[PDB]
């Protein structure tokens, strides 16, 4: 399975007033329709001027936009807080539910090390099988700087 | 809590079979997918068969298909991985995971002398 150009510029992008509005805050990634190429997934994504505008918790958005029954990536920019410092970092996200179908989902699972391996300098993953994890700030906070995180995506924990 | 600890590898002639377990614990393993890849050393994980949860839907990779079966044994909470017509290109550590968790065991390694 190749990794499209444009998956390589967007998380190049993620890693004028105007222009930040257009930068990426989540975006998720699917197979091709050939099952080849991984792409970008049109329209399943979150600006960073949507933010305040149409979109008012973006965690919560980007989670109704994985889909019950069929398999995702994603990379999400969070922001996060310890008692001592506040930090951005980009989260790579795997989401494989159960009900997904196995053909597709196992070429998912075998293709995740490839696209990693272009998200160059990627720190954090998070992995979910199930809408109960990956709604769970606690992990993803976990995921992000372990216990010491008291604070994610502007709420305390 | 959650474990997952593969065994039953171990030193094969070419042409021969062996059966891996995985026992697991934490977890129920007829509720997740579960996943046999191998890992040479200094190559790319290799996913070979993987069982899907609840139902008992197979994938197989075809570098293994006709030769290796997948199963598990929902009381025992253990999956299996039986191996025929072995080849040295076999030669790996296993891994038995569940698909959309990070966390791994140690593995098994299987060694197919030609």
């Amino acid at each position: 399975v190749a990794v499209s150009d444009g998956v390589i510029k967007v998380f190049n992008d993620m890693k004028t007033p105007e222009e930040v509005k257009k930068r990426k805050k989540a975006v998720l990634f699917c197979l091709s329709e050939d099952k080849k190429n991984i792409i970008l997934e049109e329209g399943k994504e979150i600006l960073v001027g949507d933010v305040g505008q149409t979109v008012d918790d973006p965690y919560a958005t980007f989670v109704k936009m994985l889909p019950d029954k069929d398999c995702r990536y994603a990379l999400y920019d969070a922001t996060y807080e310890t008692k001592e410092s506040k930090k951005e970092d980009l989260v790579f996200i795997f989401w494989a539910p159960e009900s997904a179908p196995l053909k597709s989902k196992m070429i998912y699972a075998s293709s995740k090390d490839a696209i990693k391996k272009k998200l160059t300098g990627i720190k954090h993953e998070l992995q979910a099988n199930c809408y109960e994890e990956v709604k769970d700030r606690c992990t993803l906070a976990e995921k992000l700087g372990g216990s010491a995180v008291i604070s994610l995506e502007g709420k305390p924990l | 809590q959650v474990q997952l600890v593969e065994s039953g590898g171990g030193l094969v002639q070419a042409g021969g079979s062996l059966r891996l377990s995985c026992a697991a614990s934490g977890f129920p393993v007829n509720h997740r997918t579960m996943a046999w890849y191998r890992q040479a050393p200094g190559k790319e994980r290799e996913w070979v068969a993987a069982i899907e949860s609840h139902g008992q839907e197979t994938w197989y990779a075809d570098s293994v298909k006709g030769r290796f079966t997948i199963s598990r044994d929902n009381a025992k909470n253990t999956v299996y991985l039986q191996m025929n017509s072995l080849k040295p290109e076999d030669t790996a550590v296993y891994y038995c995971v569940r698909v959309g968790a990070e966390y791994v065991g140690q593995g098994t390694q299987v060694t197919v002398s030609a």
